[PDB]
RNA sequence: UUGUGGUAGACGAGCGUUGUAUUGGAGUUGAAGUCAAAGCGUGAGCAUUGGUGGAUCCAAUACAAGUGAGAAUGCCGGCAUGAGUAACGCUUGGGAGUGAGAAUCUCCCAAACCGAUUGACUAAGGUUUCCUGGACCAGGGUCGUCCUUCCAGGGUUAGUC
RNA sequence: UUCUCGCAGUCAGACAGUGGGGGAUAAGCUUCAUUGUCAAGAGGGGAAGAGCCCAGAUCAUUAAAUAAGGUCCCCAAAAUA
RNA sequence: AGGGGUGAAAUUCCAAUCGAAAUCCGUGAUAGCUGGUUCUCGUCGAAAUAGCUUUAAGGCUAGCGUGAGAUCACAAAUAAG
RNA sequence: GCGAAACAGUACCGUGAGGGAAAGGUGAAAAGAACCCAGAGAUGGGAGUGAAAUAGAUUCUGAAACCAUAUGCCUACAACGUGUCAGAGCACAUUAAUGUGUGAUGGCGUGCGUUUUGAAGUAUGAGCCGGCGAGUUAUGAUAGCAAGCGUUAGUUAACCA
RNA sequence: AGUUACUAAGGGCUUAUGGUGGAUGCCUUGGCACUAAUAGGCGAUGAAGGACGUGUUAACCUGCGAUAAGCUUC
């Protein structure tokens, strides 16, 4: 066959990662597919760990990932992160998030999973 | 490529032997009673003694 | 005058199908196959109704040969010893059954020794 | 003591409904409602409702014990079909046939409930031979 | 006593169907038709009992024919198999809401293509497809609370176009 | 199997033995005369074979004697010299 | 506008069709050519050759089958001479 | 049977001339199934009317192919035109019969029409079931059989009542 | 060392049922072919055939024509 959708290009994967990390920091919970959740978790953890020092280099490095959401805009989301989310976790070595499996979806029988983060 | 001879009602039934379904594993959530499929969160939104969701 | 007649056709086909029961697969369902199989089965019946009397005589010969081979003579010599001497029309089966009730058969096989 | 419940012309296939109907058959009702809710099939949301309706019909109407119930016998018979045309290359117009299923679930109360159907079968031939014999008095 | 394999093919005797005629006769105490059964005939074919069904029908002798189906790449209808296989015909992520039910609907926020266009105005055509409210038999290549589908109500206003 | 009358069908034949033509004493070749068989014909022998050998099926029998062919086992039936 | 048209010519194009459109009618065209032709039992049982044929895949007559009837001894067969 | 038993030359195909279908039956009468339970709802299960609701709006009867369920028997070292002749074990019990259903195991076994010298055919037709479907008719000729009438026989046609 | 009941993922045979499906059977405000009578046309006084409209009544069918599911008279 010939004409075909662009599909899951690497840019699509990375941009989905960015959108989901923005969404999880903004609200604190995500209800997504499991096999996107296990892939979002890595970037989530790396950001929160990179964000405990608060120098301007860390602000630049985190600006490379976040996107604005309905709750917070990006320059509001950065402050919201570095003020309350990042320091809360400052003493935990790893393990900043959990992915728990929901029930299968009616549309596709995909394995819905919830991504969240608590102490 | 086509069949040369119709596959009877005997050969067809034999092929579908492996089509049977499996009964999925079931657990009973503590913190309420119900049969959630094992290793998930029931509709309580409680997984074990931890809360991960809303009422239903 | 118009005549339809779906009764007679169905009755005939029903008889043909009823003839072939205990047949594999569709042979007892579709009539077109049932008729072929009934015809073939009756051919086999006609052939076997002759082959079975062709074969049962052979079986009697075999189970008479075995009985005589444990007395010291063969079946191909026993038949002489019935026809030429002590002319007997004892049949070729009953001289077989007499072994299943033996020691009355030994009387035969030693009677022809005269 | 059967108390069945039937749904006609459900928009599911007969051959996809028979896969979960096999799961539910012969098992007790407590481990049927939930086991049928939890399976990921289209043929399960359409049979959970029907099975629960059968439960309610048995309990209210006929007045059986409940926790003695078990799913006696399950099927998905072929409901009426729908015929539709489908375009193709070069205009050849194959016919799509939409299927359907006349689901019915029977819920027995006593554990046997099967020798009784055989008993009716045997009576239906006993009376035939009896009527045959009473008509041998044609002298 | 002599015979009795047999296609093309000649000849003979016959069964069954539909109806008409006269003659007998059965029928809601259940007629035909339909299935089932462990019957009777040399064959075409013919009875008996029971369930269903709910009003016509059986035998005897003649008569008249749309009179006897396994084949026509036969006609019409139904149903299989191939098979729950190929295909599903250019695109995402989430929050909040609704609702019995949501990937699929409403809102929000991004995200991704278009940009001499997937934008805006109209002719030709098409003929209500437009707007509001409601519904989810069928159509939608999935789903659907939703649709350009369906239902009730509505809208097109010229001295100069 | 001669004569008259009604009614057809058939006119693509094949093989084995025999005597010859064409052929190359080649063809499961072709064309003839002749005897059979098959066609239109089953059973047994032939391992399996339409055409060879024996034979010519009214139907049933879980009866007896045979023809060709055959008797260590498959496969029924034999020994002596 | 079709035993016509048009063609910077290819047998192009003439409403997805063009060595002569589309549909209606004569019309159930004709076809020595394929295919099909529906219930049973009994009696008998062939030919696949000769002559002619614008005939050779077909046809007519003879030959061979069957039915009805006669000839019934001198007719036809089968053996010896 | 008119193409047409009903809103048929309709719907539909075609630019156009033109081509051109399918399907009917509750019960005597709606007494069209209030009410209850499950469910969102259709619907289903009880109730109720009624002779029957296996008459329920899928609406006279309701075969077959076809798809599912189940008692009884067999099958996972076995070469199979799928049956037949023998034959065990198993389970039942009849249109009372040297009975019925299955059938471990032995012997035996290359379908049906067509056309052909000859086809299991590596030649062709049929996917399966049901229905429809192919030597008639008018007017004359000859032959066979039967009947009436008969040795100056027999016999009417058109037409009229 | 050896003998042999049980297994059936699934299949096969019979028998009973259920569903689809609508043949056979009964029936019909319909057609077919005919007989006996009658009559053998309509139309500038605007026909045949059609559109459009009309309701206490949605659409459709029918009747009917601004006098519009009807008017006058015997
Ligand atoms: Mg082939
Ligand atoms: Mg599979
Ligand atoms: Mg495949
Ligand atoms: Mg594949
Ligand atoms: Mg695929
Ligand atoms: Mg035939
Ligand atoms: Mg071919
Ligand atoms: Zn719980």
């Amino acid at each position: 066959s010939y004409i075909n959708k662009p599909g899951k290009t690497s840019a699509w994967r990375v941009m989905t990662v960015r959108q989901q990390v923005s969404a999880v920091l903004a609200y604190g919970k995500i209800e997504t597919t499991l096999k996107k959740a296990k892939n979002t978790q890595k970037r989530l953890d790396k950001l929160i760990t990179l964000a405990k020092v608060d120098n301007f280099n860390n602000r630049r490095q985190v600006k490379k990932w976040l996107l604005n959401t309905n709750l917070f805009d990006v320059d509001q989301l950065m402050d919201h992160l570095f003020s309350k989310v990042a320091p809360k976790y400052e003493k935990t070595p790893g393990g900043y998030s959990r992915v728990l499996k929901l029930g299968p979806r009616r549309g596709d029988a995909t394995e819905m999973a919830i991504l969240q983060l608590t102490d | 490529a086509v069949q040369q001879r119709r596959s009877s009602k005997h050969r067809r039934d034999k092929r579908r032997s492996h089509d049977a379904l499996t009964a999925q594993a079931l657990s009973v959530c503590q913190k309420c009673g119900k049969k959630k499929l094992f290793h998930r969160v029931c509709s309580c939104g409680m997984y074990g003694d931890l809360r991960v969701k809303k009422a239903y | 005058m118009r005549i339809k007649g779906g009764k007679q056709t169905r009755v005939r086909r029903k008889k043909w199908l009823k003839q072939a029961s205990g047949s594999f697969g569709t042979r007892h369902a579709s009539y077109k196959v049932a008729k072929q199989t009934v015809i073939q089965a009756a051919k086999y019946a006609y052939r076997d109704r002759r082959n079975k009397k062709r074969d049962f005589r052979s079986l009697w010969i075999l189970r008479l040969n075995a009985a005589l081979r444990e007395q010291g003579m063969t079946y191909s010599v026993f038949i002489n010893l019935l026809k030429k001497h002590n002319i007997e029309i004892n049949r070729k089966v009953l001289s077989e059954l007499a072994i299943k009730e033996p020691s009355k058969f030994n009387l035969i096989v030693q009677k022809v020794k005269s | 003591m059967i108390a069945f419940a039937k749904q006609f012309r459900v928009r599911i296939s007969p051959q996809k409904a028979r896969l979960v109907c096999q799961l539910i058959v012969g098992k007790k009702t407590a481990d049927a409602q939930n086991i049928l809710s939890n399976t990921p099939k289209k043929a399960a949301t359409l049979i959970a409702k029907l099975l629960n309706s059968a439960i309610a019909n048995a309990t209210n109407n006929h007045g059986m014990n409940g926790d003695a119930l078990y799913v006696f016998e399950c099927v998905a018979n072929q409901g009426p079909s729908m015929k539709r045309t489908i375009p193709r290359a070069k205009g050849s117009s194959n016919m799509i046939t939409k299927r359907s299923s006349n689901l019915v679930v029977k819920l027995s109360d006593n554990p046997n409930e099967r020798q009784e159907l055989i008993k009716q079968q045997k009576a239906l031939v006993k009376k035939r031979v009896e009527g045959q014999q009473k008509a041998k008095m044609a002298r």
